[PDB]
């Protein structure tokens, strides 16, 4: 369970997540995104507490990630729930993350350009 | 109009002109009008300064019938001196004796045009000159570009000097707080006696520091959340609304916190060869931002001036307790019709009267 | 240290107002003269204001 | 003289394109020469399709326009962008505002 | 599935005004009359219109 | 805990009316009087009404 | 330019600058040019396009 405000900053928050997630555990808030997300990329991560999901029966109809590369066609528009659903799947098809473009980003909620470079494990 | 050919002279070729390239000139602040003019007619002046101070009061018992007193006030005077500069220029028939003008085909050079131009060049010299040292007084110590030093403040009246961490680099680091600090500092520091907003006053920063500044993520954020003409116009519009210096039409300007800052590019070269920068720090690398904080005129009033500068006589016949003037030119003739010579001549200081109000800001921190 | 806490500074990012705007980009120095300077700085919050 | 070459590095989401319009800006207004006062600001821009496409999806310009509440900022995202001047063929011409700085494909 | 699309759906969400909240929240049947259909469905997006 | 929780704060910051902004950043104390105090905390959420 | 150094007021020195550059260039152009004609069996019966006879 990450437990609320245990970061300061998103660009922490990510790779506490992704650490998180390579070690089998899974997440899943689509249904009250509203309730976790605080209000901008700098203030403390995350709103509310995330508790951990038993099962991980998810899978985009659409192509993921976009290319070898890349998760997402620069420019792209998605849920903000989405993104870190459709990471999460990435990273458990043996990807590897590098970086999340998350610099000049504004907004957070409900939709958000976030994307990431992957690359792959050992 | 024609001209010989390149490759033979029996053929004819179409001039059409030229170019020139005119070196830069800033001049910010001497537009500002921070410097009030005070000519005198002595080469040194005086001032007196005045001290004192109060503390709590003890209680003591009734019957004992004892009290306290207070100590007397303290009197202290000082002096100045100033800085001359003087350079030559001469004409010479050998200068127009068969010289093409470079504009033109077949024209000659005449004297007027040469006494013009060295005559711009002088001035505009003299104008760099000025600029630099109004900058240099701003800074707090009046040095030459050679390097010596004629005043400095922070001896001649007993105080220290402050400088301002920001550590825009941290991106955790609050902003809000160094900006109070700065205003306390000159809310307390003025000791004019009087009440005193700390708001009024100019920071004028280079580069590196302004960027910084604009791209930090808690500014960025905070002004993006916002839905209001100036949150636009900062974020996604342009930031150059500022004056005119002498180069470009509009400078850097950006508004947090009810402070203004500004981002100053003028620099000059010394005839040694080096660049001296104008909003630099002494022995300070210049990756690193850099600015400077000074109050507002309308901060005190005119009846509590804080800038001034004094200008003293020329050494020449006929001036010898004269008022002073910013500059004088003067004109003579060569022996048996050998040509002009002229000569430039300047007497002058910057100074300021409260040099604690004076405030350097940095963007690493220590 | 009040100024930074989170719960002040996300709640008037989110209100979107005259006094929100002046709080959280805008001066403090709002109040009247201690005597030394020509205004104090001053918060608003709850129904308390602060005065420093 | 050497010419000057700007790279804007459309691709990366991480690029400041602020940067590349201070170059820009930086190099009319010392470059010139001309000695006088000089508005690095009044500078046409003519761009390729390609540029203009890539310029248009970056995350930064996006956001901050997406973000804004005013009548620019709707007309540029979910309006058209056939605003400029009559063309040979075309009767308008695409324009974008940022920064300052007016983009003509 | 144009009107799903993620970017044509953002576009229109953050936008204040009558024609975002209609297209977003009310009913997109504002057209002419097709002889069996009172109104038809429109959309607007960069300046095209869109008929069903 | 009720003005507490993360849903009823987001949905009351999100929304532009005065009563949003007094309800998250003003004082509640709007109630009528008791014995000891002359205003009681107040809070309106989905058309109930809350006092302490 | 270049900035002044500080002179001493008793001892009358002074200082001086340095003179301009000048440099010349060259340019070629560029010719262009074409041709036609017109002649009667051009115009010889022939029908317009838009119309009938």
């Amino acid at each position: 369970m990450i437990k609320a405000k245990t970061y300061p900053d998103f660009k922490e928050f990510v790779k506490g997540f992704i650490a998180n997630v390579k070690a089998g555990k899974r997440y899943d808030f689509r249904t009250y995104q509203e309730a976790i997300l605080p209000l901008t990329y700098s203030s403390y991560w995350p709103e509310a507490d995330i508790a951990e999901v038993e099962k991980f029966d998810y899978k985009p109809d659409y192509k993921v990630p976009f290319s070898d590369d890349l998760l997402y066609s620069i420019g792209a528009q998605m849920r903000t729930s989405d993104f870190f659903m459709d990471l999460q799947y990435a990273i458990i098809n043996g990807k590897d993350v590098d970086t999340v473009y998350c610099e000049w980003l504004a907004r957070v909620k409900p939709f958000s350009m976030l994307n990431a470079k992957l690359k792959d494990a050992i | 109009m024609l001209t010989n050919s390149e490759k033979s002279r029996f053929f004819l070729a179409d001039l059409t002109g030229e170019v020139q390239s005119i070196p830069n000139t800033y001049g910010y602040i001497s537009n500002l009008g921070l410097f009030r003019s005070a000519p005198i007619t002595q080469t040194t002046f005086l001032m007196d300064l005045t001290d004192w101070d109060v503390s709590l009061l003890d209680a003591v018992d009734r019957d004992s019938r004892k009290a306290e007193t207070s100590a007397p006030e303290r009197v202290r005077q000082i002096s100045f001196p100033m800085m001359y500069f003087k350079e030559v220029e001469s004409i010479t028939p050998d200068e127009i004796q068969g010289v093409r003008q470079p504009g033109t085909a077949n024209e000659l050079t005449t004297e007027a045009v040469v006494r013009a131009k060295k005559l711009m060049k002088i001035r505009t010299k003299f104008d760099i000159t000025r600029e630099f040292l109004f900058m240099q007084a701003l800074k707090g110590k009046v040095v030459d570009a050679r390097g010596t030093l004629y005043a400095d403040l922070y001896k001649q009246f007993d105080v220290e000097k402050k400088t301002v961490y920001f550590d825009l680099d941290n991106p955790n680091a609050d902003i809000d707080a160094s900006i109070e600090e700065l205003r306390m500092h000159m809310e307390d520091e003025a000791k004019t006696g009087t009440v005193i907003n700390g708001e009024e006053i100019h920071v004028v920063v280079d580069r590196v520091f302004f960027s910084k500044l604009v791209k930090h993520p808690k500014i960025r954020d905070a002004y993006l959340a916002q839905q209001t003409p100036l949150a636009w116009q900062q974020i996604t519009g342009s930031l150059r609304t500022g004056g005119t210096d002498g180069v470009q039409a509009h400078m850097n300007t950006f508004y947090y916190g009810g402070v203004k800052f500004v981002q100053y590019n003028g620099k000059f070269k010394d005839k040694r060869g080096k660049v001296h920068t104008l909003v630099s720090i002494d022995s300070v690398a210049a990756t690193v931002g850099v600015g400077h904080a000074f109050p507002n005129v309308s901060m005190l009033g005119e009846a509590n001036n804080i800038f001034e500068v004094a200008y003293g006589p020329c050494p020449k016949m006929g001036y010898a307790n004269t008022l002073g003037q910013e500059l004088y030119v003067f004109e003579y003739e060569k022996d048996r019709d050998e040509g002009i010579d002229f000569e430039a001549h300047s007497y002058m200081l910057p100074y300021c009267t409260r040099p604690q109000l004076l405030v350097d800001v940095r963007a690493d921190a220590k």
